[PDB]
């Protein structure tokens, strides 16, 4: 996860020998590993342009990452105290998460010299003018390469309180009013006082099948900050957004469909999951007026088809989900959730009721803008039947169903 | 029995990587446990040759004890 | 109470007598990481934090502040990266009249080794442990079993739904970091395994010397540049690899093999064990390097 | 992220002497807030209207200027500090992060003996440096640090060392680009009758540019970089340098769209360039041209110098070309410009075409297989990395290419409407066969129609295991349910043992010789994984075969159709 720190030491200027090292835990480690510090000595103690600003540089198969400080007060020799608390991490790793720490450091650092002149006290010589540096160095290699986290007191006020977190991934912006999303964690539990209002709000409506658009209508939010929260929330990795389940949509299987083969328990997991817990009503319907085996489950899994909605499909296959009291809405969205299918949108492309200013401007915004079906039908508000006729009233349409 | 094992009077090194920071024994023993980041590793001190069995918790800090 | 800590000094403390000051004071030339008492007998055992050549010390301690330096009795020497824990390994009779305890230590270091250290009696006699001893009270009995293999336990049909076989390079990588300080039938099997990536291992337990590899290889009657798949069974025995005791190969039936090319196969296998078994020396890579190969 | 981003904000020239560090030419003179958020007048204009001077005009303009001497709030000589480090920094990666900017290039310095490479300013020039400054985000600082100095620093680096060591040709660039600074800024009152410092600038780069040749490489290279083109460079008049950084636009598993987004137009196929360039036979697949074979001629010539053998070879290859016949036909090609030799140079020129975003590999395209509109097609965004259209743009591309057949709405609801068939169901006669298989592979160039495959797999029923029993043999029980069956998969019959392979010799029973041969020669290939096209080409079967083979083995067959 995070990288050990390979060498820790607190290089600073002196007003007579020039930039220099004085104390470097583990004892002699960079003259050890060939890392000579008169080499980037003109680095660690750089011009006050380069000073307060994270510098990291490639040394060998060395990063050494640094804080420059340099401060201007005429208490201090030569009108001004510089020190760097510098660490040196292997090349071949990601030294992001400890870079917010480091910079820290050299702040508060900043902050003490100004303050009360700490680190040049510190050397007990009276030449720099006109607590442990090596036992720090050492409780914060060891705290930070065995704990990921310190509390090293250097005062009777002042702690080093260095916590470690990983960089996550911001969340995209493709998020949008048709797609539903699907909590990947159980929401109700991890409700503590700090949460969003917002988001404590949209928790009790993520259920995997309801829409942005219709949890913002239910929990009578704005959809602008149920997207951000979408988004927060997503930033985390605990929801993963999905389509609008209905039976006119076009599933087909993926590549992924041999990994309900090459898997020793999705299989199961399908059948502890797509079965009705009684013998539902639903198993009775005509279609006109034990548990489900896994090689039932694969083809019925194989059976989409491009082109082929829904409801064909499932009126070509109800004796076989009525025997086997199968749930169709469970069962797809066990497939989209193992990413052995997925869905094919619906293009409108150009070449009943009078409807509305409003509503025929965001129809024509949604036409000239290629959206599919779920947009426009989340839009308006209406079934797909609805806005295909007033489509047809307006011009001739094709369908893609990608 | 504890008295036939071939390791207890015998000197042996085994190379686990992954970075395990961790390790507690058996006052019995039998088996040793080593923690990383991804999780416990549980191996047989009388039967080396089998593969450690690997417990999942993935955490970025690094586990103390 | 003992402490340790990082300017070197081990005090060793009385807090019944006085808070302040230590009844005693080592001061070593490296940091200490761990120190701590010894399980038997009087004495402490404490390990260097970064420097200290990376061995742990066994110091004893038989004696009436007192600033003193290290004389260890035993440096565990080794472990070309620093000690990170160490442990001890008991082991005793199970009703319990006499103390005949032994002990081994196990040290986990940062170089990704784990290491076993044997005790002497030397270094029972060293520290002043009295092996046999009638018991104040007789020593706890833990059960023996090992924890490495996966325990296990509307109604669902029995079915077999996919092959099992249609479902090994962690073993063979494990398998070559194992080393009892070719010597050894793991070693042997990882090295062979190193050497052969196209030979694919779907059996590897050297604890019940039992083997199952599968391989391709260029034993067809119909074409001789025709590659057909066999499965291999092999059993050791527990005196291999001495003279007398040859591994029993076990070839499973195959339709694509001919019997008197299955025969004639496994008859040159037993001539190649029993050849090598004759010296005295290991024959398993002998043997794959004839059935898939010269 | 999978979104191709080069995050370069400029290029320098960091040259050193004896007397010091300087700098030579920088490019863009522009400010951090842009770049985050007589005769040689006349030569100067023909060479602009020539097309010799390649410069990008918001570099220079009023709002989008810095001055000279100062860069991203550094002074030139200040850069011209931390970016010439000593000899034991030198001849190796500088990476060195200024907060949010890396200032990352390969420093090039002469040894302790005097020697530029291991085999005025002629002389005291010991080190230059072409120092390129990227500003990644922090999760993706590695991944693109990564690829520039692989793919574009170390390559331009070593070939400056090369041309310098065998001709001292950056020696004299910085020569001559100091002189036309000082014949500008000092001699020329063309310079002071230009108002603006954004102009002033503009010209005096534009005279730069037009005297100078390895300011037009670097000019070149960082505007075609930034534009995630392919950057063909001049230098010396002698030798050219092609950089790119390559952009993942083709995956085998389906990206999630609303998580991670992906390049609209990506190609959804399990033929996939990568498979092939990892591996550096590829001559059994057909290549596909991503632009007009003109385009693609004109994009080519500027690869070479003097037309030497590999140009004329690759030229003549893109004129003759078709995606429908297989690479292994056109050794007639070059058979006649001049395993085997021939076969070698195909795929040499091959790994060429499909390296440098050429020709796309792809199955050969043929009216008999399943082509299905990929869920990646460029049908929404308004370009391909947007996140009118595109599929509006695309259909007056189509009807521009194509007048005499019907609207790409129309091509691409014929075939994502009903059950995916055959591409010869779309074709009303053989007259428009030929002009309906270039509407296909523009279909297909675009991203727009992947190929549907066809994935076996077996499996065995509870009747093959009681007749495997019976034989095993020969060497409940009040009720028959026929709704009932113990059905098995057997997901790898390579590795199958023997009562598995005695169920699959047992799945052919009753069936002629010829299926035997067909079952026994692809029983290794029935695992799912290998689309059955591909079993077709390697094995030298035909169709008709392949679909008796499918028809009379039903119930033991398992179909999976993906890309």
């Amino acid at each position: 996860g995070f990288v050990p720190i390979h060498t820790i030491f607190y290089s600073v200027f002196h007003p007579t020998e020039g930039s220099k090292i004085k104390y470097e835990f583990p004892p002699n480690n960079l003259k050890n590993h060939g890392i000579n510090f008169n080499t980037f000595k003109n680095y660690i103690i750089p011009k006050p342009i380069l000073c307060h600003k994270l510098i990291t540089f490639k040394y060998g198969t060395y990063r050494i990452v640094c804080y420059p400080v340099t401060i201007n007060s005429p208490i201090y020799a030569r009108n001004f105290f510089s020190f760097n608390f510098v660490f040196v991490f292997p090349y071949d790793c990601e030294t992001s998460p400890y870079e917010p720490a480091i910079t820290r450091l050299g702040k508060m650092f900043k902050v003490l010299e100004e303050q009360n002149q700490l680190l040049s006290k510190s050397e007990r010589d009276p030449v720099f003018f006109d607590f442990s540096i090596q036992d720090l160095l050492m409780r914060i290699f060891q705290d930070l390469n065995n704990y990921s986290e310190c509390l090293i007191p250097i005062d009777e006020g002042n702690a080093v309180d260095i916590k470690i977190f990983p960089l996550l991934r911001p969340p995209t912006t493709c998020v949008s009013l048709e797609d539903v999303p699907l909590s990947s964690v159980n929401l109700k539990k991890i409700i503590d006082v700090n949460w969003d209002p917002t988001m404590m709000s949209i928790v009790p409506y993520i259920d995997g099948l309801n829409s942005i658009a219709k949890i913002s209508k239910l929990s009578n939010s704005d959809p602008g900050l149920v997207i951000e929260c979408i988004r927060h929330l997503i930033y985390y990795k605990c929801v993963t957004l999905s389509d609008i389940f209905q039976f006119s949509n076009i599933y087909a299987p993926s590549s992924l469909i041999r990994n309900f083969l090459t898997d020793p328990l999705m299989a199961s997991d399908c059948q502890s999951y797509v079965t009705f817990p009684e013998v539902s009503k639903i198993s009775n319907l005509p279609l006109n007026k034990f548990l489900p085996t896994r090689s039932c489950l694969f083809d019925l899994y194989r059976s989409l088809s491009q082109g082929q909605t829904l409801k064909t499909w499932y009126e070509s296959k109800y004796m076989i989900l009525k025997e086997n009291n199968i749930d169709i809405r469970r069962f797809i969205t066990f497939g989209l959730e193992k990413r052995i299918i997925y869905r094919c949108y619906s293009f409108p492309v150009m070449i009943m009721p009078k409807l509305s200013d409003e509503e025929e401007g965001i129809l024509e915004e949604s036409i000239r803008n290629a959206e599919t079906f779920d947009k426009i039908c989340v839009l308006l508000s209406k079934p797909k039947l609805e806005v295909e006729s007033y489509l047809n009233e307006l011009g001739e349409f094709k369908v893609i169903n990608s | 029995g504890p008295y036939n094992s071939p390791t207890f009077g015998k000197s042996l090194s085994l190379k686990v990587d992954g970075g395990f920071n961790a390790v507690s024994i058996n006052p019995s023993g039998r088996d040793i446990v080593l923690a990383s980041r991804q999780g416990l590793y549980i191996i047989d001190l009388d039967d080396p040759f089998t593969p450690p069995r690997w417990l999942h918790h993935i955490t970025p800090w690094q586990v103390a004890d | 109470i003992m402490s340790s800590s990082n300017d070197g000094t081990v005090k060793f403390w009385d807090y019944s007598k006085s808070t302040t000051e230590s009844k005693r004071t080592v001061t070593t030339n490296f940091p200490i990481w761990r120190g701590r008492y010894l399980p038997f007998g009087e004495g402490y055992c404490i390990m260097p934090m970064v420097g200290g050549n990376n061995a742990v010390y066994l110091i004893n301690l038989c004696d009436d502040n007192k600033k003193t330096k290290l004389q260890p009795i035993y440096a565990f020497k080794g472990h070309s990266d620093r000690v990170i824990d160490f442990l001890w390994r008991s082991r005793h009779t199970c009703d319990g009249d006499y103390d005949d305890r032994e002990f081994q230590l196990v040290t986990w270091s940062k170089d990704c080794d784990l290491k076993l250290w044997p005790i002497s009696d030397s270094i029972y006699g060293k520290v002043n442990f009295d092996r046999g001893k009638r018991l104040e009270e007789k020593l706890p009995d833990y059960d023996y079993c090992s924890y490495n293999k996966e325990p296990e336990n509307f109604r669902r049909l029995r079915e077999n739904f996919v092959t099992t076989s249609g479902l090994k390079t962690n073993h063979i990588t494990w398998l070559s970091g194992i080393r009892m300080n070719i010597q050894n039938l793991g070693e042997e099997v990882s090295a062979i395994g190193h050497k052969f990536p196209k030979v694919v291992f779907e059996k590897i337990s050297v604890s019940t010397r039992e083997l199952c590899l599968t391989l391709n290889g260029p034993w067809s009657e119909e074409n001789p540049d025709d590659y057909i798949f066999l499965r291999i069974s092999i059993n050791f025995p527990l005196n291999y690899p001495n003279k007398g005791d040859p591994p029993k190969f076990t070839i499973e039936e195959n339709s694509n093999l001919t019997m008197s090319k299955r025969q004639e196969i496994l008859s040159n296998l037993a001539t190649i064990g029993q050849k090598y078994t004759d010296s005295n020396l290991y024959c398993l890579e002998p043997c794959i390097r004839f059935v898939l190969g010269e | 992220e999978c979104l191709p981003n080069s995050c370069l904000l400029g290029v320098h020239l960091v040259i050193s002497t004896h007397s010091g560090p300087q700098i030579v030419y920088h490019y863009p003179p522009s400010n951090t807030a842009f770049l985050t958020n007589e005769e040689e007048d006349m030569e100067v204009s023909a060479m602009l209207q020539d097309g010799k001077i390649s410069m990008n005009e918001i570099f220079f303009e009023e709002e989008n200027f810095q001055d000279i001497n100062k860069i991203l709030e550094f002074d030139n000589d200040f850069v011209a500090e931390f970016c010439s480090p000593e000899r034991e920094m030198c001849n190796t990666r500088f990476e060195f992060t200024v907060d949010n900017f890396c200032f990352l290039g390969l420093p090039i310095h002469v040894d302790s003996q005097g020697r530029w490479r291991k085999s005025d300013l002629g002389k005291n020039m010991n080190m230059f440096h072409v120092c390129f400054v990227m500003n990644p985000h922090l999760i993706e600082y590695n991944k693109r640090i990564d690829d520039m100095y692989q793919f574009v620093v170390t390559r331009l680096s070593l070939l400056l060392r090369y041309v310098q060591s065998k001709t001292s040709y950056i020696s004299s660039e910085c020569h001559i680009i100091l002189k036309e600074k000082e014949r500008v800024l000092k001699h020329s009152k063309t310079y002071q009758s230009i108002r603006g410092a954004g102009n002033k600038g503009k010209y005096l780069y534009q005279r730069i540019l037009a005297k100078s040749s390895l300011a037009r490489a670097l000019t070149e290279c960082v505007d075609k970089i930034q534009r995630n083109e392919i950057a063909c460079l001049e230098i010396n008049d002698d030798k050219v340098i092609s950089l790119q950084i390559p952009i993942q636009n083709e995956f085998e598993k389906m990206p999630n769209f609303k998580l991670q987004p992906v390049l609209r137009g990506s190609y959804l196929t399990s033929i996939l360039n990568m498979k092939f360039l990892e591996k550096s036979d590829l001559l059994n697949y057909a290549l596909l041209l991503l632009d007009e074979p003109n385009n693609i001629i004109s994009s080519l010539e500027t690869f070479s110098y003097q037309d030497d053998i590999g140009t004329i070879i690759l030229k003549h290859l893109v004129r003759n070309i078709q995606p429908n016949i297989p690479l292994r036909s056109y050794r007639y090609l070059i058979t006649d410009l001049l395993n085997s030799l021939e076969s070698s140079i195909l795929r040499s020129c091959a790994l060429h075409l499909m390296y440098w975003r050429h020709a796309r590999i792809v199955i050969p395209l043929s009216s008999k297989y399943t082509y299905i509109v990929s869920p990646l097609a460029p049908i929404q965004g308004y370009t391909i990395d947007d996140y009118v259209p595109l599929i509006y743009q695309n259909s007056m591309l189509f009807r521009s290419k194509f007048p005499s057949l019907p609207s790409l709405p129309i091509f691409l609801s014929l075939l994502s409407t009903d059950k995916p068939q055959a591409y010869s169901n779309i074709i009303p006669s053989r007259e428009h066969k030929p002009v309906y298989l270039n509407a296909l592979a523009w279909l297909i160039q675009y991203g727009y129609v992947t190929q549907l495959l066809t994935f076996i797999n077996i499996r065995v029923d509870k009747h093959i295991k009681m007749a495997v029993d019976e034989d095993l043999e020969k060497e409940f029980e009040y009720d028959d349910p026929e709704m009932q069956h113990d059905y098995t998969i057997i997901l790898e019959p390579e590795r199958a043992t023997a009562i598995e392979k005695r169920w699959l010799y047992r799945c052919i029973y009753g069936q002629p010789s010829d299926i035997q041969i067909l079952f026994n020669k692809l029983l290794k290939y029935f695992n799912g994984k290998v689309p059955m096209e591909l079993v077709i080409i390697k094995e030298e079967i035909s169709r008709h075969d392949l679909k008796k083979l499918l028809n009379a083995l039903d119930k033991y067959l398992i179909e999976i159709h993906h890309w």
